[PDB]
Formats: C-alpha cells, structure tokens, sequence
C-alpha cells in the first residue's frame, strides 16, 4: 500500500524559517514526481510546488516563489519543502502529494501537518473534566497553536464521541468533546480523555469522576 | 491562471435523489479531477480524467463535461455522501482548484440531546468558570442557544462551535460554553442552556442548581 506522511508542522514565526518532511513508501519513489499542495483555514485548495522524479526540475506557485524550497532525498525516500520569509497565508494544512504514471491528478495524498504562522505564544492548554444513556466531556482550554488531539479511552470509545473544532478569542483557543456511552458503563467504568499538543509538547489524561 | 468556478456552493438532497454539480474554468481545459473531504482528512482522488471513477468510489456517482464546463453527478445520494467535493484542473500550468460543492443529506428532523456541564473544581481552583451544553445529534441544522442564569439570559462571553454533518446519521451538534470568572459565576445559584429547535414547539432545556 502507497503511504505519505508528513510532519515538521506547528508555529512559524512571521519573516521566520520552517522545514516539511514527507516520508513515501510502498512504491519506487525515485520514479514519480512530488508534490506540495496546501488547505488555508477558509478550505481553499491550492498547489505550491512540483519536483521531478529526479529532483533535477522545480515548480513554485507565484505566492511562494523566491521563498520556499522544494527538495528530494530518493534514498531516503523523503520529499521536503523548506519555507522563509514566512507570512500569514502560509497558515494552512500542507499536503504531499504523487501523482501516476497522466492526467495531472493528485492520485495519492498524506494525511497532513499544519503550519501556522504567528508572533502570538505557544500556550499548553488547560484540560477540565466535565462530569453531569450519560454523556461526559473534556474542555480543552486556552492553547496555541492548533492542533490538539482528543481520544477516549485511548480511541476504544471513538463511537457516540463529538470533538468540537476550536475556537478563537485572544490568540488562545478552545474545544471541547462529548463521548455518551450507556448508563450501564459509566461510572461504574472508568472514563479517561487523552489530550496532546504537540506544539507545547504535552500530554494530558483526564479520568471524569462523579462530582 | 485557470480559475475554476463551483456551482451551487450547497446542494441538499434527501438520499435516493439525484444532484448535479459544475465546474466552470476561465479556459478551455482538457479534462477535469474530482476530490471528496470529509472534515479531519485529506481530499480523496474521486473521478480522474473527466469520467473515471477512482478505486472505490461507487457506479452511482458519475462524471462528464469538455471545454469550459464540467459536472460530476451522484445518481441516488446516500448519507455517507455528505462531503465537500473539489474540482481540479492541470490542461494549463499552474494546476488550480474550485471552491468546492458542500453536499448535505438530509433526513428525518432530529430533536438535539442537551446536556450541561457546571465548572470543574479544577478550573475554580485557577479563578475561572466556563459552564458547558452540548446539543447533540440533531436535524435541521439551524438552531440557536441561550444562556440563562437564575431565570434570566445571559450574553457575552459564549463561545459556540459546530460540528459538519455527521456520515452515519446525517445529524449536526453544537457546543457552547459560557466562561465566568469563580467570583461571578459563585454569586448566582441557577444555570441554564436553553435550545430552540423546529422539532419541538417549546424550548429544550437542561439545567443545574449550584445547591444540589
Ligand atoms: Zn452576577
């Protein structure tokens, strides 16, 4: 199975440098060509770079031309973008992409890494339980940058969850996420949200116990 | 560069109807790529080269157009269908997307499950006091919340936040948090979140008394 995983992600300060990674396997590598293509916060899609099978010919969009660097490493099977004078539409989720052997379609994407660019702090959040079929919560308070995960449970009670997206105010977000589970279970079983934010590299679980 | 229009911003239907949805370019173009999102994920390679549908994508959705115009068609909508659907074009350098389609599914009216979360003791241990309501699984996704606090609302200081429309079960939810400071949110005993929904013809609501 083809597979592209991105990382590097996270706060990039604004006139600031920031380096992607993309690692690719389940294919030769060095026989297709590679792409960089991103989400901004209001969904737009729009292509940054393309580099050659080779690494020898580049493609930059006009926004990042003079700025990015796009670069290929085909032993190690990692596809790069180095990124300067950083300003705020490079906020977005950033995609690699491999296209097949012609149409122009972006046949294979990673799953993503998110960049934002700010002069604005990084914040660790503050994770509250909220105790009262039951439903229970997790507020995820006053972080930056985005993103945070929430799991329950470790993911076993990935059903019947909601995590909402979060919100703004100040430069510190907030979200929070329901999980409703049968009487029958809570709190007669331990319920526990599993918070990470990367950008302040934290980890926080919650157990939610009766008041 | 090839602009790519998308018409109509949203499309709903109920499943087992048929939607049609275009994608305009500034230029001729050659042929036209389809992508489904789904919030969370990448866009998914959908239909390749105008007319070819992706690996797994079902018969039901199908893709046609030539020079300026293209469309990409779903026969019989189903739920799992509620997406955001990208064209994108590379006839002409650079490769450029449309603004999407966004396809909701609708279903039978839902009625939102309420639920409200006073303070943590955490939080009042650090000065601050958000109380929290979840509005869950409901159908349409039109609704609005108010805060009332000892039998009157309160505004200012309420953060929402919703969530797309759900694969399984066509539903939308909607948190909203009231954030008071440990003082102020100590001087009144009475909490309240309050739904208005076409489901039902009075309001639902779930509350808390700071005594219990
Ligand atoms: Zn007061």
């Amino acid at each position: 199975e083809v597979h592209l995983v991105e990382s590097g992600g996270g706060l990039g300060k604004p006139g600031g440098s920031l380096k992607l990674s993309c690692a690719a396997s389940g294919f030769t590598f060095s026989d297709y060509y590679m792409y960089w293509v991103r989400q901004t916060p209001e969904k737009r899609l729009e292509w940054v770079a393309t580099i050659s099978d080779g690494g020898r010919n580049t493609y930059y969009s006009d926004s990042v031309k003079g700025r990015f660097t796009i670069s290929r490493d085909n032993a190690k099977n990692n596809l790069y973008v180095q990124m300067s004078s950083l300003k705020s539409e490079d906020t977005a989720m950033y995609y690699c992409a491999r296209g097949d052997s012609g149409y122009g379609d972006f046949a294979y994407w990673g799953q993503g890494t998110l960049v934002t660019v700010s002069a604005a702090k990084t914040t660790p959040p503050s994770v509250y339980p909220l105790a009262p079929m039951v439903t229970l919560g997790c507020l995820v308070k006053g972080y930056f940058p985005e993103p945070v995960t929430v799991t329950w449970n470790s993911g076993s009670l990935s059903s019947g969850v909601h995590t909402f997206p979060a919100v703004l105010q100040s430069d510190l977000y907030t979200l929070s996420s329901s999980v409703t589970v049968p009487s029958s279970t809570w709190p007669s079983e331990t319920v526990t949200c599993n918070v990470a934010h990367p950008a302040s590299s934290t980890k926080v679980d919650k157990k939610i116990v009766p008041r | 560069q090839i602009v790519l229009s998308q018409s109509p911003a949203t499309l709903s239907a109920s499943p087992g109807e048929k939607v049609t949805m275009t994608c305009s370019a500034s230029s001729s173009v050659s042929l036209m790529h389809w992508y489904q999102q789904k919030p969370g994920s990448s866009p998914k390679p959908w239909i390749y080269a105008v007319s070819n549908l992706g690996s797994g994508v079902p018969a039901r959705f199908s893709g046609s157009g030539s020079g300026t115009s293209y469309s990409l068609t779903i026969s019989s909508v189903e739920a799992e269908d509620a997406a955001v659907f990208y064209c994108q074009q590379m006839s002409n350098f650079p490769p450029t997307f449309g603004g999407g389609t966004k396809l909701e599914i609708k279903r039978a009216d839902a009625a939102p499950t309420v639920s409200i979360f006073p303070p943590s003791s955490e939080q009042l241990t650090s000065g601050g006091a958000s109380v929290v309501c979840f509005l869950n699984n409901f159908y349409p996704k039109d609704i609005n919340v108010k805060w009332k606090i000892d039998g009157s609302e309160r505004q200012n200081g309420v953060l929402n936040s919703w969530t797309d429309q759900d694969s399984k079960d066509s539903t939308y939810s909607m948190s909203s948090t009231l954030t008071l400071t440990k003082d102020e949110y100590e001087k009144h005993n009475s909490y309240t979140c309050e739904a208005t929904h076409k489901t039902s013809t009075s309001p639902i609501v779930k509350s808390f008394n700071r005594n219990e």
